DNA sequence: TCATATTATTACGCCAGACAGGG
DNA sequence: CCCTGTCTGGCGTCCTCTCACCTATGA
RNA sequence: UUGAUUUGGUGAGAGG
């Protein structure tokens, strides 16, 4: 819940968290307003 | 880009555990390069404490006592 | 214990300083027995004795004179893992 | 009428469509191919005779001797198949070839030879095929798998997008020979035509035309049509056929006959072409700016001065016209280079060409092919005249000539094997036509463009390699031949043919070890069509489209049985009805439809024929005459499933099984499963272990009979008759007189193969299913093999399954099993392990087979004889001694005595010993002490095994409950196995539920018959209920003729039905749902398929009634006590100091790269430090750690890993000085 | 080293060094003999190529080979590649004190502990058992202890339960992608041969139970036991590091047990009776006097912590059901009652655990995750939530929708015979009307499933959401979506051929009706493309993770 | 047994990176 | 001399399990 | 001082 501690490797957890959902991803007129 | 950026590092073991080792070892050899270890995979190669986790206090101590 | 790893080119004086003996003959081993080749790729004098603290051919079968090299053996006298670093 | 094991238990067969063609013999690819290879077939095609008629008669280079051929033969094998598997020899036959040497005098092409000699020489041994489609190569039983490769003959491929990065298409054209050099033509983005041979350097393609003795004018005659400029009254008028103006801009004034036809500015329309053809317009006067860009066709020379005006293929300017007009050449031939249609590709290639005549063309081709070594007239001419034009080194086969004439729209289909001039010119013309627009490319996945190699073709190609090596040897010996002192074995040598053919049958990518744990798995490894192998594509490179299913797979290749993983769709399995074409393509049956009436004649088609016709669907309703009952029917025209009229169709599908294979047509309710789960279901159904008690799928498809017969695991009777039944050793069948030969009085004695090792350590065992004094017919079964029950196919067993969550024990895919499954031994399978012990003479004398085992005390001499080797049969486990096999001088004596591996038990079932002549036999030399001991573990079932149904419902059996805690219905019976309903909405394999309900109905009929027969009734009520059970519902094919079963065959049938009435639900024409409900109403079961169930724990009802039924669940051979492994400390490798890998090596787990990244992701710096230094590699660290642990001090003294110092020495062993710096 | 036999399987570097030395000896002898120029040029050139082949083989023209045509492996090929020293022996190592076996469930576990077999436990903990045996005094030398555990006497199992007790192990599923794929548990010994793994933790490992295998690793030293307990313990990983979402979300059986428990029906046993607490709500459910879903006024006492760290009790009567009170007996103190007052699908139970973690911290969220899993499994067992053939209700309007679409394609093709419209506009009109008919069939079956139950209470009828089994498996979010339940009842859309363009004739038959032959073949097009995509996609996904953790 | 020393197939798909060609 | 096809090198997922097969020559 | 060979390398197939 708190801030990142002095030390915790954030590059590796970040790289794993971007590359880990790599399996779930796939591989292969004019303007009309909506609200008011 | 990420593979050109991890192969262009100031630590040739970090850039040799990754892709092509021939290019990086000849560049480091003819440059006379030196690897002040200072990262995670140099210390996973050379067999010591990671300078991130629990070993960050150990590397604070070793960097303080130089 | 140690800081940075340094990589550089290998001078011929540096390669002769690494070395422990010139590997002449290409003959690997005897192949009909168990002995190697003197003095080929897998030498005795250039590297070390196969057996720990033993002259491979015949002298020193106890723990007293670790090092003597007779002319009949042309062999060093150290550990089994000594050849892995030489 | 039925045969006598058909009246034993006749399966209730749903299915409305009457089948017209019965299933072909499922191993016919392997058997027909190898029967083509070895057969004495005169007229030469195909076989070994083709090899001998290609290689023979050998004549040397005018050496005046010519060894010719007569006849060949194969003698008896010296070892029959059983003792061949036991001994370890190949199952081969000696190839006795008659050879007739005749030797000439001087000057005898026509003269009679001076002497002859002739003998039945011996070359090689070829491995024969066993009657089931297998080989026995070195003791082990292997299978050659049929390849799927590109056909010989031209292919026009496009590669439309990726090259040039500009959206400009290319068009290449590959002439693929069956044997020889590859010739490819290809455009380049400058619109120039390029040739390349064998993927070498790129030559501009018309040089090959200049290599075929074509001048430039002949080439321009071929690839261009002439436009005639006549020198006339003024401005050098033009012959103009109006076709050439199609779609271009009128640059000048188009007028003739005193009338202005088309003015400048407007494009020429086809109405203007009609105006010029109606007005008969040919000759029109052109401006001088029209000829100022055109190109001359042929050469012209100034007549009086005697020199050249212009070379052929030269563009024209006005001063060039002033040169040629004043000389006296009145006709000017120009090349019509239409920018829309008729492009100038050959002409611009001629402008790229650095050559001018034939000789420089051949010198440039020779400098392409073989570089460095000089290009002389004889050498380059011999090269190019033997590239494509000699019968030796270039040979399009009959398949290649058929595809080559078919892709060029030639009339004939048979021709010569080599190419010619006209063939290369036609390939270039069709390629140019495809560039212009007319005609189109070919695709490579189209199974009319994709041939099958099989066993006979591959072995014939390897045998031809061996024969050309032995003919080079015969040409060697003959020119050095002295006569008459040699007879034809100083010339010929049996070594290269045997070496090549054992190289293929032993170490090839397709001669591979047979998946033998199951009759299904044998019969579906023999019917396999691999895209891999030599000359084909690889696993790790290609691709997307060759891994995908193409609309020509309908009825040739199974769409759904392909292994998941790294090779999907490369390892396709062949369909049920699909034969192989004469040329090797895949032809499938269809029913010929002349008019409204669909005729019962069949007719086979391949994919290059299936496109032209219109082919109906298998299930389209036709009633009593063959007329389609609708006026419109779903068909498919050219790979496009579309709706056509009642009377347009020319063919109909034969039967509705024909799309899928014999692995995935055994799955009932296939049409309700998803495609993915049918794939996983068929691929797991190959993997089932044979249980100890075979048990008859209640919901089958009726294809169990054909698979269990056609795979040779059951002892099908050769000649019908009665029986004598000694049987302890062999079934003895007395033969009826009509099938019995006049001499050779003769009674057939069948050998039953009792408990023995399969290739997957399962147990292949045959048991007699006929009694004594009982009639059998020809083709009937006598002995049930592994996983068979009265001639049917019983892979797994049928068990009572509830669909509900039960207290979490079946959470993701787990399966919760009662104790009644494990008490009855109804999955307790039998595994057999062969263990060898040899006492080779490594060094310091030979090793020895004696009980006088050392250091070890009376814990060695125990399960053995009074003085050596495991006795016969006890309950040996792990750490025992089987064969005392230890040497002296190896105190200094040691224990190599082959023991029992860690964790296994068993009974020594057999001990074989063809040892070093002295143990106190037939085998090879070298090896001395040869003791093989056959254990047989009996593995039951346990928490951790893997079971699965037929639909893709995998499961690891989690809890083995007691009988009491099971969910019992109100009748009192516990349910056997609880599965999980949550798998069913996601994994859309809804067929397991209909199998569950229909199996519930099947056992409902079985319980009803078991009541009517246990509470025993006279047979009138049984035959009435059996007749009601076999009528049941819609219009079907079975009904029964039950009142002709002699009042005893009703009772024997009802004895074999009291475990449940077996129901055939065929593949796509299966049982509908209303018939399941109606069959559940014949039995006294509730119509919904769902019974209220109480709980065995609490005794109180589950709310909302649950599904109970019988699913046919299989035990796959992924058993948990072959996977459980642990390591604290043992042995390591040599080079590295890290632990070994595997289970058979007692090794530890590879803590790989992503686990190191996962420990770096935490703060696990100390866990990782011991994970890669102390636990793995550093030798001082691990010995200090083991002593620190056993002292009671959890503390590591790390040090440096050894493999990093190995890295330092391997890097340092280059010219690299890597070091370790300051303290 | 020699293999099993009488010959030496020699390495490739010995071939390389032996050739360089053979050539160097030849070159020294030729420079002794004073051979002419072209001989010693070829000799030195062969030595140059031999040295260049030793160092980095194959960088020069076609690489040399010994047996048979495969090139032999040089020094640079001992360094580079996937199988060099970096990627195969220095970044990843093989590891002692490690084990591997097939996993299975065991739902009795608390989420900090896992089941571990006795045979694997006695093999992985041999040195700790040796140290314990030597401490007691039962034996003397180390040999005696190795004979004792080789025999497995009656006293080493107490030694084993005294070395296990507070010693975590690292469980690891074999494709570890993120850091939640290595988690540390405490062992509980198992009669068996399969690792029993707590079910909630499975959603972190991507571990189903269809034949999976996991590796166990033992933290040897004392700092590693403390890192396994304080950083890598499974109670410590309850939030995914990629975001803020909880990773110990209850997966599939337990959300069905909750969705059947906290729901309602318009008449049951004990409709509209009043209850003095949740304890007698469970007592009325167990004795057989009310139903699990029967709407009822209860008196619950929710603790709202509105002060500064002080829990204030407020008790009131909530109009709720019986099941919501029974599930309120498990909720900790601080959460309000409205977290269970709704129907509790999967998103709602995930935000229940998330609000418990944000308010009450870690320890009530761990014990409440376990109590959620236990009560979900127990009432899913009591539910008897099967799946039948009658549960997939075919729309009665489905056949008329298909006939109206068939009349529309008949009109478009009758215009195509008379050439009024273009071919691309015909193909577009056919794909548009089959998309519209597909959406109408899906709405017909979705009405026919989501409100099919119509039961009266004391008079005229009144409708409600259905207790159909496949609809609770879809609406709960356990397993299933709109598309999968659509393909089991309504038509399964317009499948596409591998050309990338769609096919104008759809698959009008679902799976409860039978697919005929052509429709299944078009289905196999669509599914073979998906299997090929996953089995080739995984390589690029793994190589992307590698490039990312080596740039980081 | 103990030194002698290397030749007659093609059928991936990008994607950077270096190189001779030419307006 | 700045674009440019063209050619050459260098990537291409982790973990596990089962089986078989291993240079010729030679007075 | 009380004992021993696969890793090496290829090919084929399988599991998650
Ligand atoms: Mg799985
Ligand atoms: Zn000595």
């Amino acid at each position: 819940g708190h801030i990142i501690n002095k030390g915790e490797a954030i590059g590796v957890i970040a790289a794993q968290s971007i590359g880990e959902p790599g399996t779930q991803l796939t591989m292969r007129s004019s303007i009309q307003v909506k609200n008011k | 880009g990420i593979t050109k950026a991890s192969l262009a590092t100031e630590s040739f073991i970090s850039a040799a555990s990754f892709q092509e080792t021939t290019r990086v070892l000849t560049e480091a050899a003819v440059a006379g390069k030196r690897d002040e270890l200072r990262g995670l995979k140099e210390n996973v190669i050379v067999g010591r404490l990671i300078p991130a986790g629990t070993g960050y206090a150990y590397h604070q101590d070793r960097m303080r006592r130089r | 214990e140690f800081d940075a790893i340094k990589i550089a080119l290998a001078s011929p004086d540096m390669i002769r300083s690494w070395s422990f003996g010139e590997v002449k003959k290409p003959e690997t081993i005897n192949y009909r027995t168990f002995k190697p080749e003197r003095d080929g790729l897998f030498c005795a004098r250039i590297f070390g004795p196969v057996k720990d603290y033993e002259c491979l051919c015949g002298k020193y079968k106890r723990l007293k004179h670790r090092g003597v090299i007779c002319e009949k053996c042309g062999v060093e006298v150290t550990q089994t893992k000594v050849r892995r670093e030489r | 009428v039925y045969s006598y094991t058909e009246k034993k238990r006749i399966r209730k067969d749903f299915g409305k469509r009457p089948q017209v063609l019965d299933v072909p013999y499922l191993l016919s690819i392997q058997l027909d191919s190898f029967q083509k290879f070895i057969e004495q077939d005169p007229e030469g095609q195909y076989g070994l005779e083709a090899a001998f008629r290609s290689v023979f008669p050998i004549q040397s280079y005018s050496g005046n001797s010519e060894l010719q051929y007569v006849s060949y033969r194969l003698g008896e094998p010296v070892f029959d198949v059983q003792e061949c598997q036991i001994r370890g020899v190949t199952y081969s036959a000696p190839l006795r070839v008659k050879l007739r040497l005749v030797i000439y005098e001087r000057e005898a092409p026509e003269g009679t030879v001076k002497d002859i000699k002739e003998q039945e020489v011996y070359m090689g041994e070829i491995p024969l095929m066993t009657d089931n489609g297998t080989f026995v190569i070195n003791g082990t039983e292997r299978v050659i798998v049929s390849q799927l490769h590109r056909s010989p003959g031209v292919f026009f491929d496009s590669d439309k997008g990726k090259t040039h990065s500009s959206g400009k298409v290319l068009y290449n054209a590959r002439i693929i020979p069956y044997r020889g050099s590859w010739l490819d033509f290809e455009f380049d983005p400058k619109d120039n035509l390029f040739v390349r041979i064998d993927r070498r350097r790129k030559l501009p393609a018309t040089i090959i035309l200049r290599a075929l003795n074509y001048t430039t004018e002949q080439i321009l005659d071929l690839f261009f049509e002439k436009v005639i400029f006549e020198i006339r009254d003024n401005k050098l008028q033009m012959e103009l056929v109006p076709e050439r103006l199609r779609g271009e801009t009128a640059s000048f004034d188009i007028e003739a006959n005193g009338k202005v036809y088309v003015e400048k500015g407007r494009r020429i329309t086809a109405r203007h072409i009609r105006q010029l053809e109606k007005d008969d317009v040919k000759l029109i006067e052109v401006p001088v700016e029209y000829i100022a860009g055109k190109v001359v066709a042929k050469d012209y020379i100034d007549e009086s001065t005697g020199e050249l005006i212009c070379a052929a293929n030269m563009e024209l300017s006005l001063d060039l016209l002033a040169k040629l007009s004043q000389s006296g050449h009145k006709r000017i031939e120009t090349l019509f280079t239409n920018d829309l249609d008729h492009g100038p590709y050959i002409s611009e290639t001629l402008r790229v060409d650095p050559t001018n005549d034939r000789l420089s063309a051949l010198v440039e081709i020779y400098r392409m092919m073989r570089p460095g070594e000089p290009p002389t007239r004889e050498a380059a001419e011999s090269l190019f005249e033997n590239l494509f034009f000699s019968e030796d080194r270039y040979d399009l086969s009959a398949v290649g000539r058929m595809k080559f004439n078919r892709s060029l729209l030639r009339e004939e289909i048979e021709g010569s094997g080599i190419l010619s001039k006209d063939d290369i010119i036609d390939v270039m013309k069709k390629l140019i036509d495809i560039r212009n627009g007319k005609g189109e490319v070919d695709d490579i996945d189209h199974l009319g463009n994709r041939r099958i190699r099989s066993v006979g073709e591959m072995a014939e190609n390897q045998f031809r390699v061996g024969l050309v090596r032995v003919e080079r040897a015969v040409k060697e010996r003959l020119s050095l031949g002295d006569l008459d002192t040699l007879m034809p074995q100083d010339m010929i040598n049996a070594k290269p043919i045997s070496a090549a053919v054992k190289e293929f049958f032993g170490s090839s990518q397709l001669s591979q070890f047979m998946d033998q744990n199951n009759p299904l798995s044998e019969i579906t490894h023999k019917r396999r069509i691999s895209a891999l192998g030599p000359g084909g594509l690889t696993r790790e490179r290609a691709g997307f489209e060759v891994r995908d299913v193409h609309p020509t797979h309908y009825g040739r290749v199974c769409p759904i049985e392909t292994p998941e993983g790294p090779n999907i769709g490369l390892i396709n399995s062949l369909s049920v009805y699909a034969q192989t074409n004469e040329y090797g393509f895949l032809e499938t049956p269809y029913r010929k439809v002349t008019d409204g009436v669909v005729t019962d004649e069949i007719h086979y088609l391949s994919a290059i024929e299936e496109g032209n016709y219109v082919i109906a669907q298998a299930n389209s309703n036709l009633d009593e005459e063959g007329h389609f009952v609708e006026d419109l029917v779903t068909c498919r025209s050219k790979g496009e499933s579309s709706l056509f009229s009642r009377d347009q169709v020319d063919y109909m599908d034969v039967s509705t099984q024909q799309v899928v294979s014999v692995g995935a047509s055994l799955i009932p309710f296939l049409e309700h499963d998803d495609a993915n789960r049918a794939l996983m279901g068929a691929n797991m159904q190959r993997q089932a272990v044979p249980t100890l008690r075979a048990d008859k799928p209640l919901v089958g498809t009726g294809m169990e009979r054909a698979v269990a017969v056609d795979s040779g695991v059951t002892a099908v009777a050769k000649r019908g008759g009665v029986v004598q039944y000694v049987d302890a050793s062999r079934i003895v069948i007395k033969v009826n007189e009509d099938e019995m030969y006049p001499g050779e009085a003769g009674i057939d004695i069948y050998n039953l193969t009792k408990y023995t090792r399969s290739n997957q350590n399962t147990c292949i065992n045959q048991m007699p299913c006929v009694s004594l004094g009982e009639p059998v017919e020809r083709g009937d079964v006598l002995a049930d093999g592994p996983s068979t029950d009265l001639g049917e196919l019983a892979l797994g067993q049928n068990m009572r399954v509830a669909f509900m969550p039960w207290n979490g024990y079946n959470f993701e895919d787990s399966i919760l099993v009662s104790e009644r499954v494990v008490q009855e031994d109804r999955f307790t399978t039998i595994h057999i392990q062969e263990l060898a012990c040899v006492s080779r003479d490594t060094k310091l004398g030979p090793e020895e087979i004696t009980a006088d085992i050392p250091n070890v005390g009376e814990a060695a001499l125990s399960k053995l004889d009074e003085s050596g080797i495991v006795y016969i049969g006890a309950e040996v486990t792990g750490g025992d001694i089987l064969v005392g096999k230890v040497t002296p001088k190896g105190s200094d004596v040691k224990d190599s005595s082959l023991r029992v591996p860690n964790g296994v038990s068993g009974t020594v079932i057999d001990v074989q010993v063809f040892t070093r002549d002295g143990v106190e036999d037939d085998l090879a030399p070298g090896v001395l002490k040869i003791v093989k001991v056959y254990l047989a573990v009996k593995r039951r079932i346990q928490p951790g095994d893997k079971m699965a149904g037929r639909h893709g419902n995998k499961g690891v059996i989690s809890k083995i409950n007691p009988i009491e805690d099971m969910p019992y219905d109100e009748n009192g019976t516990p349910v056997d196995i609880v599965l999980n309903p949550l798998g069913v909405p996601s994994r859309m394999n809804i067929g397991q539920i209909l199998e569950t309900h229909l199996g519930m109905a099947a056992k409902g009929i079985g319980d009803k018959i078991n009541a009517m027969l246990k509470q025993q009734q006279e047979v009138a009520k049984l035959r009435e209920f059996i007749q009601r059970a076999y009528d049941l519902g819609a219009d079907v094919r079975q009904k029964v003729d039950l009142s002709t079963f002699s009042d005893e065959e009703v009772m024997r049938l009802a004895e074999n039905l009291r475990k449940g009435m077996p129901i055939a639900t065929p593949v796509f024409d299966g049982a509908k749902e209303a018939e399941i409900k109606e069959l559940l109403k014949l039995g006294d079961l509730p119509t919904s398929g769902q019974i209220r169930l109480y709980d065995g724990r609490t005794g109180e009802q589950f709310e909302r009634p649950v599904t109970v039924g019988y699913m046919y669940m299989l035990k796959l051979n992924h058993l948990v006590d072959d996977k459980m492994h642990a390591r604290s400390t043992g042995s390591y490798s040599l080079v590295t100091q890290q632990p070994l890998g595997g289970k058979a090596q007692f090794g530890g787990q590879r803590f790989g790269e992503m686990e190191v990244w996962a420990l770096e992701a935490y703060g696990a710096a100390y866990t990782l430090q011991e994970m890669l230094t102390v636990k793995s590699d550093d030798v001082n660290g691990r010995t200090k750690m083991y002593k620190n642990i056993v002292d009671g001090n959890h503390q590591m003294e790390p040090g440096m890993p050894e493999s990093f110092n190995v890295l330092l020495k391997e890097i340092r062993s280059l010219g690299i000085n890597i070091e370790l710096e300051d303290e | 080293v020699p293999l099993d036999g009488g010959r030496f399987a020699t390495s490739d570097l010995n071939d390389l060094y032996r050739r360089v030395i053979n050539r160097n000896n030849r070159l020294k002898r030729l420079l002794d003999l004073a051979a002419p120029d072209i001989i010693v040029r070829n000799e030195k050139r062969m030595l140059q190529e031999a040295v260049d082949a030793l160092l980095d083989n194959g960088r020069r023209g076609r690489a040399i080979t010994g047996s048979n045509k495969r090139p032999l492996k040089s020094l640079a090929d001992m360094i580079k590649g996937k199988q060099g020293r970096f990627r195969q022996n220095l970044l990843g190592k093989r590891v002692d004190y490690s084990g591997r076996s097939v996993i299975t469930v065991g739902p009795y576990l608390r989420l900090h502990q896992c089941g571990l077999p006795k045979k694997m436990a006695l093999e992985l903990f041999k040195p700790f058992i040796y140290g314990k045996l030597e401490l007691r005094g039962l034996a003397t030398t180390i040999k005696a202890a190795k004979k004792m555990v080789e025999r497995e006497e009656a006293v080493v199992w107490d030694i084993l339960d005294e070395v296990i007790r507070e010693h975590p192990v690292l469980l690891n599923r074999a494709p570890t992608l993120h850091r939640l794929g290595i988690q540390a548990f405490e062992p509980v010994l198992i009669e068996g041969k399969a690792i029993q793994l707590h079910p909630l933790v499975c959603a972190a490992y991507n571990a189903d139970f269809d034949g999976d295998q996991m590796a166990v690793h033992v933290p040897l030293t004392l700092e590693a036991q403390l890192e396994a307990r304080a950083l890598m313990m499974s109670t410590n990983n309850i939030l995914s590091p990629a975001n803020g979402e909880p990773i110990i979300v209850p997966s599939q059986d337990v959300v069905l047990g909750l969705y059947y428990m906290t729901r309602d029906c318009v008449n049951a046993k004990g409709e509209g009776m009043v209850l003095t607490g949740p304890k007698e709500a469970e007592r009325l459910y167990r004795s057989g006097l009310a139903s699990l879903h029967a709407r009822v006024k209860v008196r619950i006492t929710e603790y709202e912590k509105d002060a500064n760290g002080e829990l204030v009790a407020k008790t009131s009567l909530k109009d709720t059901t019986v099941g919501r009170a029974i599930l309120w007996m498990i909720v900790p103190k601080g959460l309000p009652y409205s977290i269970v007052n709704q129907a509790l699908g999967k998103k709602a139970i995930s935000k229940m655990l998330n609000t418990c973690y944000r308010i009450l911290g870690l320890k009530p969220t761990v014990i409440f995750a376990d109590q959620i899993m236990y009560t979900g499994f127990a009432y899913a067992a009591r539910s008897g939530a099967s799946v039948g053939i009658d549960d997939m209700v075919i729309p009665e309007k489905k056949h008329e929708i298909i006939s109206e679409a068939e009349a529309e394609v008949a009109e478009i093709q009758e215009q195509f015979q008379s050439g009024l419209v273009t071919a691309g506009e015909r193909y577009n009109k056919v794909i548009d009307i089959w998309a519209a008919a597909n959406d109408r069939v899906s709405k017909a079956m979705m009405d026919n499933l989501q409100t099919e139950t119509v039961i009266n209470r004391d008079g005229q009828e009144e409708k409600q959401v259905s207790f159909n089994s496949i609809y609770m498996m879809a609406d709960s979010g356990a397993r299933g979506s709109a598309a999968q339940i659509r393909q089991l009842a309504g038509m399964r859309g317009l499948m596409a051929k591998p050309d990338g363009s769609i096919i104008e004739t759809p698959i009008t038959a679902n799976f409860r009706e039978g697919l005929n032959v052509l429709q299944y073949f078009i289905s196999t097009h669509g599914a073979r493309k998906g299997l090929a995509d996953t089995a080739l996609k995984t390589a690029n996904s793994g190589y992307l993770t590698r490039r990312l953790v080596d740039v980081a």
